[PDB]
RNA sequence: GCUGCGGGAUGAACCGAACGCCGGGUUAAGGCGCCCGAUGCCGACGCUCAUCAGACCCCAGAAAAGGUGUUGGUUGAUAUAGACAGCAGGACGGUGGCCAUGGAAGUCGGAAUCCGCUAAGGAGUGUGUAACAACUCACCUGCCGAAUCAACUAGCCCUGA
């Protein structure tokens, strides 16, 4: 319980505001509500953003207290947050939501016909598995 | 068409606001588990206000005048009456569209119950503030039907437990089927086209 | 030229001010009502260009709770002359719509055209009174974003007062 | 003052008129916080009229300038001196605020004095603003924000009021 | 009065604004949980628990005074030459001093006011036994361990009601 918490040198996600979909890094807490965040490679500029505006993540970095853009970028490239961030299910879920926003009608037609085929295969194979379960329970 | 709402962990005024707004549009909404609707504030405060409301009565004839219901479903229905224009033929039709039930009826056992997020106790109230149960208030004042309703509620909760094991068994069977082979050819297309 | 020497510099206080009337009609003292009649602000949401002077500023200090007055910019003059340019021959305000009206009714002073009219309004010359009398008081619509409370001065977050450059934003909202 | 939105820091200098009794006025200087420069000029006239023998007619404003922040990217500590007027009588006050810029800290000062002590902007007079360093803060809240390797989570974070649909089977887990 | 219209639920005077019949757009006064048009903004800051909360000029009720209920502010005074609270121990000698006698031997009262031992005792802050005596406090010391105490002030809420 309470596995995550704000910290000097933690990457975080932004949900609300003009920087939605952009990762920030917390430098220091100003007063209880806003944090001085910075972005080395995620295009977001060093500013003050609210804690309810941001979303907590699990990856940490080793920042000095009130460091600069150069040292934030060097620790970012040492920790390799980009490839390790792409290699998780979280970014795949966000990428799937973006691809659903980027669907088209021909893609939805292909998805629906593959959905019909997969649901027929699921129905027949689940009926075969429960028939096998009844045949196992018959002795 | 029809909407079935949970009452567990909801607030009286917020839920009445959302129901009275959505019943004027035509969606036939029904609030089930009305005894579980929470009310903010101290419980002695809420029953003091309700005791004053019971004290409000006509001296010349108490029958011809202020009617005071004790059942929590009818309490919520009076709360929606005081918010809809019931004296005209818009709010009267909206109250005819609205149905309210204490406990859970047998069709609403089967039909799925919605949970409104903006009317929740957890969303709207600080957890270090006091609250009161409308069913506890109704059992304390007038509504003598907790021993039947709670018994039937525990009976349908046992029915829900004996259904959920079967549903979870079927979900394990269909995920074993998804773990099995010869479905991935459509799944490549699905992942490349938004699984 | 002054900051290279390290000294400050003050610009010229301008001699032209645009005046829109903000408040209504009924419930108005005669002391400010006569000044509004002399400034041709007889209706609500009409505006005039006023040559600034000690007498004019002391009139505006009397009618501070009823008007909003400021320094119009070049587009603030130009859009009011082009879009809602209404002159008068003797009676009968006509839309300008041609240089011939200004050359016939007003052009007795080398001010025959609309470039001359805009030049005379902006750079207040010796014949500003004839141009201001020729121009009918500009009928203006209510602004898009609204107004701030209409009763306190612009110092107190209101409308009825001096603002000196935000009348450009006000005239882009109203015109 | 209305103190609408965020505040802004203005350096406003003013002097008397050049008179034959006394030429070259001393050209005084203040540091006025205001939402815009017109309110800065008017509040400058207010403060200089309360301090010395100055009014708007027998004086002028030489320069009015925006003062940008010396270091906006640094989280700093500001001590604000207050001469607010309460319901019974006026009082002196020292407050502290940890914020990025001076205008933001004085903005938080106006908002907080309006929150707690019910003080309007009519009564609040900012006496002095000074950046104070560490180990000189009198306040325990700012003294306990003074922590290196500070750790705190965000317990019970509820959000998104009806951005999700009004009717769902969900039940949102906090944190 | 002689005056419609939009807000103040309801209104003669209040706030906007004045009236030929209409289409479009915009706004004032006001409002945006439902009646009831509009915040369903991923609004910002902080205060408030009422067992009689509070909710907007006239306007439809309330004060003096009080609160170790919480939030700021001022004035100060203590604390490694170890305080604040807690536990334990001491709390004398001159002197049963002096004005008194129904008692005073600090303890109803009147005037004062020092010294020694000192670790420290105030010619004593109270409780008492009628008084003589026991008890306790200022003050002092042993353990503890680093922040503590006092008086005012104004915002919400409570009593006064
Ligand atoms: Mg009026
Ligand atoms: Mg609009
Ligand atoms: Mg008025
Ligand atoms: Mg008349
Ligand atoms: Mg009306
Ligand atoms: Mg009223
Ligand atoms: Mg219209
Ligand atoms: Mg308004
Ligand atoms: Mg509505
Ligand atoms: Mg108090
Ligand atoms: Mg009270």
């Amino acid at each position: 319980v309470f596995r995550r918490f704000v910290e000097v040198g933690r990457v975080a996600y932004v949900s609300f505001g003009p920087h939605a979909g952009k990762l920030v890094a917390i430098v220091d807490v100003i007063d209880q509500n806003r944090a001085l965040v910075d972005g080395p490679c995620t295009q977001v500029r060093r500013q003050a953003m609210p804690f309810k505006c941001m979303q907590l993540t699990d990856f940490i970095l080793k920042f000095p207290h009130s460091a600069h853009q150069k040292y934030v970028r060097q620790a970012w490239q040492k920790a390799d947050i980009n490839t390790k961030w792409a290699a998780t299910r979280w970014a795949k879920k966000i990428e799937a939501r973006e691809r659903k926003a980027k669907m088209t009608d021909f893609d939805r037609f292909k998805v629906m016909k593959a959905k019909k085929m997969r649901n027929r295969i699921i129905k027949n194979e689940v009926k075969k598995l429960q028939k096998a379960a009844l045949l196992k329970a018959s002795p | 068409q029809v909407l079935v709402l949970d009452g567990r962990g909801h607030l009286l005024g917020r839920l009445a606001a959302i129901v009275a707004k959505q019943v004027l549009l035509g969606r036939k909404v029904v609030v089930v588990r009305c005894e579980g609707i929470n009310i903010s504030g101290n419980f002695y405060r809420n029953k003091l206000k309700y005791l004053a409301f019971l004290r409000k009565r006509m001296n010349t004839n108490p029958s011809r005048g202020p009617y005071h219901f004790r059942a929590p479903s009818r309490i919520f229905w009076r709360t929606v009456r005081g918010m809809l224009p019931h004296k005209t033929k818009r709010g009267q039709a909206a109250l005819d569209r609205l149905k309210v039930f204490d406990g859970i009826p047998p069709p609403y056992d089967k039909k799925k119950r919605m949970v409104v997020p903006a009317a929740l106790k957890v969303v709207r109230l600080k957890p270090t503030r006091k609250f009161a149960y409308l069913g506890r208030l109704a059992h304390e004042v007038g509504w003598k039907y907790q021993a039947v309703t709670a018994t039937l509620e525990e009976k349908r909760k046992e029915k829900a437990k004996i259904h959920y094991r079967k549903k979870k068994q079927l979900m394990r069977l269909r995920k074993q089927a998804e773990k099995n082979v010869e479905k991935k050819i459509d799944k490549y297309t699905e992942v490349l086209k938004t699984h | 030229m002054a900051r290279k020497a390290g000294n400050f510099y003050v610009p010229a206080e301008p001699k032209l001010a645009f005046v829109i009337r903000i408040r209504g009609i009924n419930g108005v003292s005669p002391k400010v009502r006569k000044v509004l009649q002399l400034l041709r602000l007889r209706q609500i949401f009409n505006g005039t260009f006023v040559k600034l002077n000690k007498a004019s500023i002391n009139m505006l200090r009397i009618v501070e709770p009823y008007i909003a007055w400021g320094y119009p910019n070049l587009k603030s003059v130009n859009e009011l002359i082009y879009k809602r340019g209404y002159g008068k021959i003797n009676k009968k305000r006509i839309a300008l719509t041609d240089n011939a009206l200004i050359a016939r009714s007003l052009g007795k002073y080398g001010i025959i055209c609309m470039e001359d009219l805009i030049h005379e309004i902006y750079t207040v010359g010796k014949r500003f009174k004839e141009a201001n009398n020729f121009l009918w008081p500009f009928k203006l619509s209510s602004p898009r974003g609204g107004m701030k409370k209409k009763t306190t001065h612009f110092v107190e977050g209101g409308d009825a007062g001096n603002r000196e450059d935000q009348i450009n934003r006000l005239i882009r909202r109203m015109n | 003052m209305k103190a609408s939105g965020t505040l802004r820091e203005y350096k406003v200098v003013g002097r008397c008129l050049p008179t034959p009794k006394c030429h070259t006025p001393p050209l005084y200087r203040m540091r006025i916080f205001a939402p815009n420069h017109v309110v800065a000029k008017s509040r400058f006239w207010y403060f200089v009229s309360q301090l010395k023998k100055m009014k708007k007619s027998s004086g002028e404003i030489v320069y009015c300038g925006q003062v940008f922040e010396k270091s906006p990217l640094r989280v700093k500590n500001f001590g604000i001196w207050l001469r607010y007027d309460s319901r019974s009588g006026t009082h002196n006050m020292y407050r502290e605020y940890r914020d990025l810029t001076t205008a933001g800290a004085v903005t938080q000062c106006y908002r907080d004095m309006g929150a707690r002590h019910r003080a309007r902007a009519h009564s609040i007079q900012i006496m002095k603003v000074e950046e104070i360093a560490a180990s000189k803060c009198r306040r325990p809240a700012v003294k306990q924000f003074h922590d290196s390797k500070i750790k705190f989570p965000l317990p019970h974070r509820v959000l998104r009021r009806q951005h999700k649909p009004r009717f769902t089977t969900k039940r949102p887990n906090t944190f």
